[PDB]
């Protein structure tokens, strides 16, 4: 049994990371301007 | 002629507004 | 007389008036009446206005060649900018009408009255013992009028850049806005249409669900509306049957069963959405515009690979390049 | 009684008056056709088919 | 289509509608003939607008 | 007779029937496995 | 109760969940492509 | 100005005819005994 | 002749009149410009 | 100047909403109906019909 | 009979209701959404529009899109096994085959979905006013994504599935069709805007005319899920608006039908306008206005102003927006104001 | 009611009101013509859209005279 | 396009003639 | 170069000062 | 208010779920990653690589100009080292 | 033709209660839709053919 | 013209005075219950 | 021909307006119970 | 308010409608020529 509040907070951060990875890619990848 | 038509319709809407507000059907409770 | 003033205050505040003239009403009623009367006379008979201050009068009244769709009340001159221009600031009314005098008189009186109108939407609720916050819902459309008529001109430095009082004139404001600010590519605007689309969506949602789950009390050849009497004790529709249907359309937990949580959502969504769209105009009033993805994606050599964002930019240039023909003398549009 | 948008429901089970209705409709459509034609013939110029 | 229409016609004059269908498509209720006719009318309309 | 585009039509008409088939095949099967009353 | 495992809900859930993460992985990799 | 000649009567009938229809009904409803 | 037993009375309340008139007028205020063109 | 101006207008506005919200609640809290209309003593039902 | 056993299974009350409708809905709906999410990340629009349109190429959530096929395609259905793609998948993608894929599938998905509404309503035994309402979104999708391009030269001028790609569709209609000046569109916005008002005002009205059915401040818990008395004072609501606005509802049954009518009617009017734009039968100009503007160089309205904006939009956009035309507009022929 | 010359002659044609066939009657046979019709329409559609080309059929203002 | 709505409307009104004018009691939903 | 090491620790720190409280059970 | 399916809450909480999904979920992630990083995705959807939009000198666009011979025309566009 | 259909419309309006519309069984107004469709469809195809 | 300014100012002062002295006249009292 | 522009709407309103008045009354008379 | 006791109902029989319409139409058939002039 894994406490729900932990499941969300871990999956929560997990979402902020990957989406934040996307925002970084806006200044580096092909989606850049440099 | 056009100006007249426009103001006329407008004047009519304003006239309606009046009657709509002050000459509506009195909203009666329960026993309707 | 129990006391004239005491009686006056009791009359104003009286909840037995056909129309609740409140304390806010004491300011609202006169201001709204001046705005409307001045508007009606202008829209019909006002002479052309030199909006851009370049001695290039724009006629927007019926008697001067306009129809309802084209006709408008033209914003004050750009030569006036943000200066206060009441009638008693003009050598004559001829001058006052030429520099777009009426416009200020209207927008100021409207915004004032429309604010007190919000103030009254609290007062009456207070006098009747019901909860407030209805006025809080009205703060969203009002905050938009404020943004479009006051905040943007302040930001841009002239009331001539405020939204005109007319149909086609409203279209001009938008098209130009898009050019100078790229509003479609702005989050706050997108939240606005989301609120407006969702609004119409939920309005139809709630509307249909409820009207579809009505308890039968009417004949086959009798209006289904008569099955309701003003001032009922019990409900006129089966909200549990409504929830049962909509709960099966998508899936149960994605369906409302609490009428209070329902109507809150019904109110919260559009109000919040429009709030951002109002903040959008107020934000882009200080030139913090939408996303600029022009020439973003480029190939390995450096060639510019176009996106839809670029196709948007071409449309925008055309607006930019053509608007206010003879108003510009210098390369950059910083006004 | 009946709402304005329901006045024709008076025919849902009255085959006689329903046929009478359709007959009136058909007359109107046929009437339009003949008379719409006369309007064109009174205005059409055959002087040059090219 | 005419011949087929002639044949199909004779069919419905003779063969009766299956109970299942009569119940399903609420036959013997003229406002169901309207629903289907309208469906066909606008189908034809979309076609002539196209041609 | 029997042009390339006509052959393609049969390919799409056959691959479509298959999808309808397997779908209803599965459905009819699973349906007749549980429904007690 | 003695709940089952594989259900219609399970199927539905996976038809969206499985490709999503596969795409989220794909897109995440795109953030490092350059020129 | 240089407007449509039929614009006037088109607007006039567009207002009267359907308004007329309504009033006919309303007044006929209003006069129903009891 | 026998009084046809299929007829019902027709009704239009005062609000419906107002709601109606409002629709007609504003529609006229909207399309008139295009009628004059 | 753009960052500051825009940020503080958004804040200033929402705070005016917060004002209205909390001022409207306080007036109802005080008088004591911020939680709903009294089913029994419903004020409106005690006022003459304006109709 | 197997049918009734097939029926039994389908109409079983699950977490996600399937039903007969589901046999059509779920396959298309999934493929439509899936096809978009696919093209959104992987497939390009280079060979079709000379555009990058996927995450793989560097586009973001705003600029990504599933672009329309080439103008060369015409109104071709663009089947995977059709004369164009010839069974090839890669070619199919590059020729914008995913667009007709998303469009047609999504089209049937919208059919299945309303059928679902109809089917579920029947089972639960409720009125199908939810299906009637959903007709407005149908008309829109049908008129815009199908009927409109069917009147134009090809699928190319249909709205491409994407955020930004829709924004240009707006700017296009302004520049070329003068869409804002169309009476049918205006009714459209009036319905949406007026519908979003009804949504707001009614919700706010109810929440602030509620009865006290609890001792807490958060009045949400204090609601009875099992009908009985009205949770909010309809009578109080009536007298309120009657005094602030002058007019007020007094028949919940009419009030809610009204909430259905307004936004549904609006969407339908906006649809009709688009159907006319397919044949380019637009509401572009006012003849009386143009005739005076020609003879009289001092006559200027906000209407005249807007048309000049359109001229600029058309001239500056057309070259890169309609590649198939091989447009070449010299700097000197480009309509421009002063300085800018 | 009211009988008439014409009315009596037409009486038989209108009398078998509620008369239905038992069970699933001709339904399965109908479902076959339905499927044939669907394919039929799909054919002439794809021919009109030039998705189905046939040497001999030229879907243009040509092939005419 | 207009007639589409009429078809959907009358079609609905045919298959839902019983539940027309309103609905009536019971409380079943979430249990087969 | 990679200060993501920082964020990580200070990020899990937040839920930690309440997780330890779910362990020592008290005052939540 | 309930149906046959096992309450999500229980499943997302069960240790068995995570023992499964700590393997499955990252697996799909790594797979999608490889799909791009190995450049396979480029070939599956004919999407041009950063160095595959134009030829070196050419600055014109490979616009498809006819429906029936489009596929052939497209292939010809790849020929010029595009 | 319009004038004739007009006069016909009037006759069918006054003489609405023809026995032909009454079902011999129930004694109440009734129309056998399935057989009618068959009749009309036959006439349609027959006229279609001729055309 | 200088007159109009005066007139207006007087007028505006009137209503504004009516407003301030209005809410001042024990406005919280004016309500259904607790006052 | 070279007729009056207002002739049409003048004739139109001359028929409708008074005819309308009558119909309004007749129908309102017709629907009176008993 | 007290229901005003001075009001009576208004009536227009079918013939009066016919006689009226006959009057309006023929008048229009008489004056239209002069309206167009
Ligand atoms: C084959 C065509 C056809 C037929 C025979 C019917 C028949 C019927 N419809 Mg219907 N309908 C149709 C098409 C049709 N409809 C279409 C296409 C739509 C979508 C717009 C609708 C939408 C619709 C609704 C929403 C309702 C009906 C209702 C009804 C019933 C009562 C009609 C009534 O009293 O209205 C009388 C109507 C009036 C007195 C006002 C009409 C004013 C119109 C709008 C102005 C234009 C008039 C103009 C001359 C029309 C030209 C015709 C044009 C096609 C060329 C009746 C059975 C009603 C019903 O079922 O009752 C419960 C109902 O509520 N229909
Ligand atoms: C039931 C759900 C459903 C529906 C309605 C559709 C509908 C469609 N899909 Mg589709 N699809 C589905 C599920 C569905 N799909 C699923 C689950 C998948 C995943 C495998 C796909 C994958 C898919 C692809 C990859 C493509 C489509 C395409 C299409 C479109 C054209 C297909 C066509 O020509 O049909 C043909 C219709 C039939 C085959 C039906 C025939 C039924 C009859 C009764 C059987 C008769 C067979 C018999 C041999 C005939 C004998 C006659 C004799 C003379 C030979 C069409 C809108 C194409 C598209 O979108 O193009 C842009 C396309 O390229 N689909
Ligand atoms: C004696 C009968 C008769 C004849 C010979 C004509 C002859 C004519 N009419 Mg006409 N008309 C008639 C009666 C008749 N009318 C009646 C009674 C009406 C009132 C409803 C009209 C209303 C009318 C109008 C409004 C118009 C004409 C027009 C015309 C002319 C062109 C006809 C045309 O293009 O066909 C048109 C062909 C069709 C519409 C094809 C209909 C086929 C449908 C879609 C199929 C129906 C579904 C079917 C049941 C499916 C099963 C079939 C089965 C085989 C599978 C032509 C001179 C036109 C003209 O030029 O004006 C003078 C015109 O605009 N007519
Ligand atoms: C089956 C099978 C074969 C398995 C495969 C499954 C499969 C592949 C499925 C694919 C389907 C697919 C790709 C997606 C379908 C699209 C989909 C998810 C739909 C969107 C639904 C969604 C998430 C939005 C819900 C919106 C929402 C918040 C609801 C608004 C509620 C609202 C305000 C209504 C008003 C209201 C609500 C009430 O609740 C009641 C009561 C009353 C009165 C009332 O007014
Ligand atoms: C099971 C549940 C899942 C069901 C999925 C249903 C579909 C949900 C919507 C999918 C959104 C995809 C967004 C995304 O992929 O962006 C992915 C992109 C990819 O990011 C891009 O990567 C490129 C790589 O070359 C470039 O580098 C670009 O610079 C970079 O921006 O991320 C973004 O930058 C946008 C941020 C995400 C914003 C999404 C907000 C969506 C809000 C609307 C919600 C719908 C209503
Ligand atoms: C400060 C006061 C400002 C004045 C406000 C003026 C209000 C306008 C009144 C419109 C008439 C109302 C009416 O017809 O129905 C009055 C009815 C009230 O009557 C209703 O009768 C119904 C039928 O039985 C139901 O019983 C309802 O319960 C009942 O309340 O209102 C409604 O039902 C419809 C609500 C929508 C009102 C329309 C919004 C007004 C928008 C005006 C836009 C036009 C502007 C044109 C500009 C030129
Ligand atoms: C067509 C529809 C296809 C549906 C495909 C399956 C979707 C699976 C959804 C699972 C979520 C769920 O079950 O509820 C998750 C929980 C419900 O919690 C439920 O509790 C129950 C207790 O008996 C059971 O344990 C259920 O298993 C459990 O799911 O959330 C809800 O209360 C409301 C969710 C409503 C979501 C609506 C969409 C909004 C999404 C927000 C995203 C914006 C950020
Ligand atoms: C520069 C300063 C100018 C000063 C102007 C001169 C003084 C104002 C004179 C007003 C004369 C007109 C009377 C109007 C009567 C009336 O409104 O209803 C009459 C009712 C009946 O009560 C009323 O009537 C009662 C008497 S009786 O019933 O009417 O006989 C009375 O007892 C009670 O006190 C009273 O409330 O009055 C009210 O309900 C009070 C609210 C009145 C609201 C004013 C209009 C609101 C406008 C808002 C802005 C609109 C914008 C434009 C709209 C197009
Ligand atoms: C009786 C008789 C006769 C006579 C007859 C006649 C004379 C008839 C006529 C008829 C007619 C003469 C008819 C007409 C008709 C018409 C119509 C019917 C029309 C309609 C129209 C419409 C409906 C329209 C609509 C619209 C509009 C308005 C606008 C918008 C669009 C639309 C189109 C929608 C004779 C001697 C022979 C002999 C026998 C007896
Ligand atoms: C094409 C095609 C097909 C199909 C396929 C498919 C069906 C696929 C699917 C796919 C999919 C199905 C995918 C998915 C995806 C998803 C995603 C990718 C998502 C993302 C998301 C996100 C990113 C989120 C975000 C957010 C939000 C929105 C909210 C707020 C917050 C956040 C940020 C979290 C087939 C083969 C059949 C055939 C051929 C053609
Ligand atoms: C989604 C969701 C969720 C989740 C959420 C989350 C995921 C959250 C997170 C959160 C977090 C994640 C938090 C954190 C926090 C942290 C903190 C608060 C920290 C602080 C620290 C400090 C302040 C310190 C600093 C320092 C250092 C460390 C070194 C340098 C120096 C100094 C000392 C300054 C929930 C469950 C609610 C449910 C709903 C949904
Ligand atoms: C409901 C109807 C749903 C129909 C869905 C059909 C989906 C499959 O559609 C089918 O795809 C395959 C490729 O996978 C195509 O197959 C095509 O490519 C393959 C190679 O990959 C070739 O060997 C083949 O000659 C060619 O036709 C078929 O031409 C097409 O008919
Ligand atoms: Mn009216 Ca905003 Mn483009 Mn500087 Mn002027
Ligand atoms: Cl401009
Ligand atoms: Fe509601």
């Amino acid at each position: 049994r894994i406490p729900l509040w932990i499941v969300a907070t871990v999956a929560g951060m997990g979402v902020i990371v990957i989406v934040g990875l996307f925002f970084y890619g806006a200044y580096a990848g092909l989606g850049s301007s440099l | 002629m056009e100006t007249i038509t426009y103001v006329f319709i407008f004047a009519c809407i304003i006239a309606l507004f009046f009657f709509a507000i002050f000459f509506r059907e009195p909203p009666r409770i329960t026993k309707k | 007389s129990a006391n004239l003033w005491e009686r006056f205050c009791n009359w104003v505040t009286s909840t037995d008036n056909r129309l609740y003239v409140g304390w806010f009403g004491v300011i609202m009623i006169p201001t709204l009446l001046a705005a409307t009367i001045c508007f009606v006379i202008a829209f019909i008979a006002a002479p052309p206005v030199d909006i851009d201050g370049i001695r290039e009068p724009v006629s927007g009244s019926l008697l001067y060649g306009n129809n309802i769709i084209t006709g408008a009340v033209v914003p004050s001159s750009n030569a006036i900018g943000l200066h206060f221009y009441p009638i008693w600031e003009a050598a004559s009314l001829d001058e006052w009408l030429y520099n777009g005098g009426p416009y200020q008189l209207i927008i100021f009186h409207f915004l004032l009255g429309a604010s007190c109108y919000m103030g009254r939407q609290w007062e009456l609720s207070y006098r009747l013992g019901m909860r407030p916050w209805i006025c809080v819902a009205y703060s969203a459309p009002l905050a938009s009028a404020f943004a479009v008529f006051l905040i943007y001109p302040i930001g841009q430095g002239s009331f001539s850049d405020g939204m005109p009082l007319g149909i086609s004139g409203t279209f001009n404001f938008m098209i130009v806005f898009q050019a100078e600010h790229n509003i479609l590519m702005h989050p706050f605007h997108q939240l606005g249409v989301a609120g407006v689309f969702g609004g119409a969506l939920f309005c139809a949602m709630h509307g249909s669900l409820v009207t579809s789950s009505l308890i039968r009390e009417t004949t086959e050849t009798e209006s289904a509306n008569y099955g309701y009497k003003f001032g009922q004790e019990e409900e006129t529709y089966n909200i549990v049957a409504a929830h049962g249907y909509f709960g099966r359309l998508i899936f149960q937990y994605a369906s409302f069963n609490n009428s209070r949580s329902l109507h809150f959502f019904l109110a919260a969504w559009p109000v919040v959405g429009v709030w951002f769209t109002a903040l959008g105009i107020s934000t882009m009033a200080f030139n913090l515009n939408g996303f600029n993805f022009n020439h973003s994606v480029i190939d390995a050599k450096g060639n510019v690979i176009n996106t839809w964002a670029d196709i948007i930019n071409r449309a925008n240039l055309g607006m930019e390049v053509m608007h206010e023909r003879n108003a510009h003398n210098f390369p950059l549009d910083l006004a | 009684g009946l709402p304005w948008y329901r006045v024709h429901t008076v025919l849902i089970n009255d085959p006689g008056r329903l046929i009478a209705a359709h007959l009136m409709h058909t007359a109107l459509v046929a009437g339009w056709a003949g008379s719409m034609a006369l309007y064109e013939l009174a205005t059409f110029d055959p002087s040059d088919p090219v | 289509a005419g011949i087929v229409g002639i044949i199909a016609g004779l069919f419905h004059i003779l063969v009766r509608p299956p109970q299942r269908l009569y119940k399903a498509l609420r036959m013997g209720n003229i406002e169901t003939v309207l629903s289907s006719s309208i469906a066909a009318v606008f189908f034809a309309a979309f076609v002539v607008a196209g041609t | 007779t029997i042009t390339p585009s006509l052959k393609g039509f049969f390919i799409g008409l056959l691959s479509g029937a298959v999808v309808l088939g397997l779908t209803f095949a599965v459905l009819i099967a699973i349906s007749q496995i549980d429904k007690v009353q | 109760v003695s709940y089952p495992i594989f259900t219609v809900r399970w199927v539905a859930v996976h038809t969206l969940a499985v490709p999503t993460i596969f795409f989220l992985g794909a897109i995440a990799a795109m953030q490092f492509i350059q020129r | 100005m240089e407007v449509n000649q039929l614009g006037l009567i088109a607007t006039a009938l567009f207002v009267l005819v359907p308004s007329v229809f309504l009033i006919i009904l309303y007044v006929q409803t209003e006069s129903q005994q009891k | 002749m026998e009084p046809n037993p299929n007829r019902q009375p027709v009704e239009l309340n005062r609000t419906s009149l107002y709601l109606g008139l409002l629709l007609i007028l504003v529609l006229a205020l909207l399309f008139s410009s295009y009628f004059f063109n | 100047r753009s960052w500051l101006a825009t940020s503080h207008f958004v804040l200033a506005f929402f705070f005016l909403v917060g004002h209205l919200w909390h001022a409207g609640r306080a007036r109802a809290a005080a008088a004591g109906f911020e939680k709903g209309i009294d089913r029994e003593s419903e004020p409106v039902l005690s006022m003459p019909s304006l109709d | 009979g197997w049918f009734d056993i097939l029926d039994d299974w389908l109409k079983r009350d699950r977490f996600v209701f399937v039903g007969w409708s589901g046999i059509l809905l779920f396959p298309c709906a999934y493929l439509a959404l899936g096809g978009w999410l696919t093209g959104t990340t992987f497939v390009t629009s280079w060979y079709t529009h000379g555009l990058a349109s996927s995450y793989l190429e560097g586009c973001n959530f705003l600029t990504v899109a599933v672009s329309t096929p080439a103008n060369s395609m015409g109104h071709s259905l663009l089947l995977l096994w059709g004369p164009e793609a010839q069974g090839d998948f890669t070619r199919w993608c590059q020729l914008g085959g995913l667009w007709t894929f998303i469009a047609l599938h999504g089209a049937f998905g919208l059919i299945g979905f309303m059928l679902r509404q109809f089917e579920i309503a029947r089972l639960v035994g409720v009125r199908p006013y939810n299906a009637i309402a959903f007709s407005a979104p149908i008309a829109v999708f049908v008129s815009v994504f199908l009927i409109y391009p069917l009147g134009q030269s090809s699928w190319f001028f249909a709205p491409s599935f994407g955020v930004a790609a829709i924004f240009r569709f707006l700017l296009f209609f302004q520049g070329f069709h003068n869409w804002t000046l169309n009476p049918f569109h205006m009714m459209g916005v009036a319905g949406v805007l007026g519908g979003a008002l009804l949504c707001a005002i009614h919700g706010a009205t109810v929440e602030n005319t509620l009865f006290q059915d609890g001792e807490g401040a958060s009045t949400f818990r204090a609601f009875n899920p099992t009908q009985a008395e009205e949770t909010y004072s309809m009578v109080t609501a009536n007298r309120f608006w009657s005094q602030i606005f002058g007019i007020a509802f007094s028949n919940k049954r009419w009030l809610h039908f009204f909430m259905l009518f307004v936004p549904v009617t609006g969407l339908w009017m906006s649809a009709i306008g688009v159907v006319g734009l397919a044949l380019n039968l637009r509401s572009y100009d006012f003849i009386s206005q143009e005739i005076r503007a020609a003879e009289d160089p001092e006559f200027e309205t906000f209407y005249t102003k807007n048309l000049l904006l359109n001229e600029g939009i058309r001239a500056w956009m057309a070259p890169q927006d309609q590649p198939h035309e091989n447009f070449v507009f010299p700097e000197e022929v480009l309509p421009r104001g002063n300085a800018l | 009611a009211r009988r008439t010359w014409l009315g009596d002659i037409l009486r038989p044609l209108n009398s078998e009101y509620g008369k239905v066939a038992p069970g699933w009657g001709t339904t399965p046979l109908m479902a076959v013509f339905m499927g044939l019709f669907l394919v039929f329409l799909l054919i002439i559609l794809e021919i009109y859209n030039s998705t189905l080309i046939l040497d001999g059929v030229n879907v243009s203002w040509k092939a005419l005279g | 396009l207009l007639f589409f709505f009429g078809h959907i409307w009358h079609g609905a009104r045919t298959l839902f003639r019983d539940v027309f004018s309103g609905i009536d009691p019971e409380l079943s939903p979430e249990q087969v | 170069i990679a200060q993501l090491t920082m964020i990580a620790m200070i990020g899990i720190a937040g839920p930690m000062i309440i997780f330890l409280l779910a362990v020592r059970r008290g005052n939540l | 208010g309930t149906t046959g399916e096992r309450p999500f809450s229980d499943i997302i909480t069960s240790v068995r779920y995570w023992v499964i999904h700590s393997i499955t979920i990252p697996a799909l992630f790594i797979a999608g990653w490889l799909f791009v990083s190995t450049g396979l995705a480029y070939d599956v959807f004919g999407t041009p690589r950063p160095d595959s939009y134009y030829a070196q000198e050419q600055r014109s666009i490979p616009l498809v100009t006819d429906r029936f011979e489009a596929k052939q025309q497209v292939e010809t566009f790849l020929e010029q080292l595009k | 033709l319009s004038g004739l259909l007009f006069l016909a419309a009037c006759w069918h309006w006054v003489y609405w209660d023809l026995e032909l519309f009454r079902d011999p069984r129930t004694g109440e107004p009734a129309l056998d839709l399935p057989k009618m469709f068959g009749i009309h469809l036959f006439l349609a195809g027959l006229l279609c053919f001729g055309f | 013209m200088e007159t109009l300014k005066i007139t207006v100012y007087i007028v505006v002062t009137f209503f504004v005075l009516l407003f301030v002295f209005g809410f001042l006249s024990g406005d919280p009292a004016r309500n259904p219950k607790r006052k």
